[PDB]
């Protein structure tokens, strides 16, 4: 309901990535904050590289 | 950028910096032609690629 | 937003199917209470009109 698992190969665990982009419920955001780059937004889920 | 502070900020790429021991050059996409402009060394635009 | 310094400090607004919450003060009834709505808007800026 509320939960989520990533799965990703044995070695693609590291760069392993997910994007969300938030969708917006009302036509009207875009309007002219379009050229904002943030009508809809955008979000990423990541694994850093670590030695 | 002279109102919001950043998002996602585009760029007439009016260069593109290769410097050398003597001048520079670059392939810069100028974003106020509409077309790739080159130039190099001797200082000229020597070819401008449309679109 | 960076549009606006400092002669924003009145401003009601909302935008188009986003939600206003509304207060629809009512006492007057029993049991179930149904409500109607009506809306008025109108359209800052001179209208011309294509027919």
């Amino acid at each position: 309901q509320n939960t989520l698992i990533y799965v990703v190969p044995n070695g693609s665990f590291v760069g392993s990535n997910i994007k969300l982009t938030y969708t917006t419920t009302d036509y009207a955001v875009l309007h002219y904050f379009y050229s904002t780059g943030q009508y809809k937004v955008f979000k990423t889920v990541s694994v850093p590289n670590v030695t | 950028a002279k109102t919001n502070p950043s998002a996602i900020l585009s760029l007439s790429t009016v260069n593109i910096t290769v410097v050398g021991l003597g001048g520079k050059a670059s392939v810069y996409y100028n974003s106020t032609s509409g077309q790739t402009v080159i130039t190099n060394i001797y200082g000229q635009t020597v070819a401008t690629l449309s679109g | 937003l960076g549009s606006l310094s400092s002669e924003a400090y009145y401003h009601p607004v909302i935008w188009g199917r986003a939600l206003i919450n509304t207060t629809l003060i009512d006492t007057y009834a029993s049991g179930s209470v149904p409500f109607t709505f009506q809306l008025n808007y109108s359209v800052p800026g001179p209208l011309t009109i294509n027919m």
